[PDB]
């Protein structure tokens, strides 16, 4: 795998995984429980530059998807099993304004590496003319 | 078409049937040995989709 | 691109409650009736790395035992129980149903 | 001989035809008693392949010289005149532009495929 | 026609046919009489999958407009004629806000098929640049 | 694309009802007058097919 | 002119000379007199085919726009002047709904006459391109 | 650029085309009551295989076996329609609309990729052509 490819290819991977990441904060908001019963806590991914050995630059990797440590907004209802003493479900903390923001910039840059990738194949496409 | 329209369509004509009752019992004020009419509803089988 | 499936999940679960609500709604002034409370259940999809999508189904934990408010009608044998009370009826396949 | 092109022709020129004809359904889709017309698609293209005569060729300035409207069954009258449906009408336009594409493809391709064999 | 355009056609054309059975059945909700003399009679479409022969499936067929069976809910008005002994005139048996929820459905079915028609008239032009 | 017609006849007659009533009704302490009453006739479209 | 093109472009200047009536009606509805002093008369188009010698289809004209024959309501005003014996003034006797439905109408199928033609250009432009 | 990868694409490009018909055929008939012998329309789905099981490596999608979707066959009540059973209950047809609103989606996008897989094999095999000279 040419260089270039690898990187921008790295890129679009790690902005699916963030679009993704942001789509199901933006579905399971307001989703009382999980499957054993705690609440939904709200996910981010991280990034982190990748070639690490290596002139430190190039591609992006997302590797360990962390959690959101907010205090995790609460609500009262308390007849509601999944209440504790003093009667509070946890009731996910995900702000849906910044979520569908992160997936407007990810779309965007998941377009920008896409034709990006169109451009260098182009690039090298045209590199295998040199001369005839 | 999606249940939700016709669930809310079936309410409105519950509601729509409970006040055919009342407009005919106000009528009937004046009217010997007349007896009030009640309207008595209940719901409809429920379609299961995941047992629990 | 499989985004748009749990996204999809989401909106067609959302439905899902609406109904719920709507069946919950339409049923104002049946008596007796017991309100189905509605949540919705997020479903992790746990797989070989990077555990990111979750789904959003759609529940109805139970029914609202919060017992509705009284309308007196002086007729000799209508009944109202007292809170957590059911009356008992031989229902139609024949078991013991409770109502209110 | 290149006379293998004939039916792509005939094809094509016969779907200009339809659409034409489709155009002046949309065109008067509010004339009233307009009673929309079509063509059979099959029947006229079997027509135009299954089946011309050169005049007099005497002495020079001689002059050589030469020169079905179906009816759609209608769905929901209308009592203001016309059987113009407009839901057929666009759906039969929207195919019809398609296969045009298609039938221009398809001999645009074998003439590519001629003019590659001359070289 | 091509296949998906028969479709999606044949649902559009019968959505417009519920459509103007529900526009004709609301605006003749409280028409005392037709031209013969005779109450309105309610009316309805039934819905059948087109293409019985093959496959089962695909399409659908409204023919035979049929009458709604309700009861011609009446009137007592013995100073109109068209009221038979216990003057009772006809009155149509239109259930106005079921045909408006009805207009309402229509019209999303109508939409939805619109939709999917477009997208796959972008498929196809897709297709036919095959190759050339 | 026809319904609207049939839409716009409803409404256009209404109106019309409307101005009878307005005529029945203005005439209230007019000797003699006699009240007007109306009607809504359904007007079969019966053509070749649905 | 192309023969495609004089149809839909037919439809279009017929649609847009009815949509002018229409309009025309609806705003000198409420009128009292004209110029020489005589009831507003609500106006109305003719649509017939045209290309008459040759293929009896096609395209749409609109020859001779015509004055309206209804009754031509009254009103009571006999301080007026134009008001004959028994004062009534002739008050044009345009039908508002009607010519709203008109409007509406006319500009759907303004637009579709439209999107014909782009269509239409988009099958010629592909059609230069036969081979090369 | 092998040829045995146009019988792939194009066997992906008639399945992704034959389950967009039958996700067409569910949005249409949603509200159907009935079925020309009389019987509620069900709703169904396509069943997605790999081509050629035995032995082979990997190679193409298959569209064999449309099947009926078991969702549990929403019901409404009307009992002045016929076709409602005792406890009036028109069957009505079980289709989740939004669904096959991104079945049809996902099905023309899945269709576009492989429609360019085939053209970009050609290139390749065409320019294959013009080894040497």
């Amino acid at each position: 795998l040419l260089n270039i490819f690898d990187i921008a290819g790295s890129a679009l991977a790690a902005q699916s995984k963030r679009l993704n990441v942001a789509a199901s904060n933006l579905a399971n908001a307001d989703s009382v429980t999980g499957p054993d019963g705690q609440p939904y806590r709200a996910k981010q991914v991280v990034f982190q530059v990748d070639a690490a050995p290596g002139q430190a630059t190039g591609g992006v990797k997302v590797a360990s998807v962390i959690e959101s440590q907010a205090p995790e907004k609460l609500v009262y209802e308390p007849g509601n099993p999944l209440a504790d003493a003093n009667g509070y479900v946890k009731m996910p903390n995900v702000d849906v304004v910044g979520e569908m923001v992160n997936t407007m910039s990810a779309s965007r840059s998941y377009q920008a590496n896409i034709e990006v990738l169109n451009t260098v194949k182009s690039m090298m496409l045209k590199t295998l003319t040199l001369g005839q | 078409m999606i249940s939700s329209l016709w669930i809310a369509k079936t309410g409105l004509d519950a509601q729509q049937t409970n006040m055919d009752v009342i407009a005919n019992n106000l009528a009937n004020v004046s009217t010997n040995g007349f007896k009030r009419q009640r309207a008595v509803f209940e719901d409809l089988l429920y379609q299961t989709i995941r047992q629990p | 691109d499989h985004a748009i499936y749990t996204a999809m999940g989401a909106a067609s679960q959302t439905l899902n409650q609406q109904a719920v609500t709507a069946s919950n709604l339409a049923n104002a002034s049946t008596p007796g009736f017991r309100a189905q409370l509605n949540a919705l259940r997020a479903v992790p999809v746990d797989g070989l790395s990077l555990a990111t999508r979750t789904l959003v189904t759609a529940s109805t934990p139970g029914a609202d035992m919060t017992p509705g408010q009284l309308d007196y009608t002086s007729r000799p044998l209508d009944v109202a129980l007292q809170q957590d009370g059911w009356l008992v009826v031989q229902a139609a396949d024949g078991a013991e149903g409770y109502t209110r | 001989l290149d006379a293998a092109l004939r039916f792509q022709q005939e094809a094509l020129n016969l779907r200009a035809q339809r659409q034409e004809i489709l155009a002046a359904n949309i065109a008067n889709a509010d004339t009233p008693g307009y009673q929309a017309r079509d063509i059979d698609f099959a029947s006229e293209l079997k027509k135009v392949m299954v089946r011309g005569v050169a005049l007099t060729l005497t002495s020079s300035h001689h002059i050589p010289a030469q020169a079905d409207l179906l009816y759609r069954v209608p769905d929901q009258p209308s009592l203001d005149g016309n059987t113009v449906d407009m839901d057929r009408e666009r759906t039969q336009f929207a195919d019809n532009s398609l296969k045009y594409q298609m039938g221009l493809t398809v001999l645009g391709s074998q003439l590519k495929g001629m003019m590659n064999v001359l070289q």
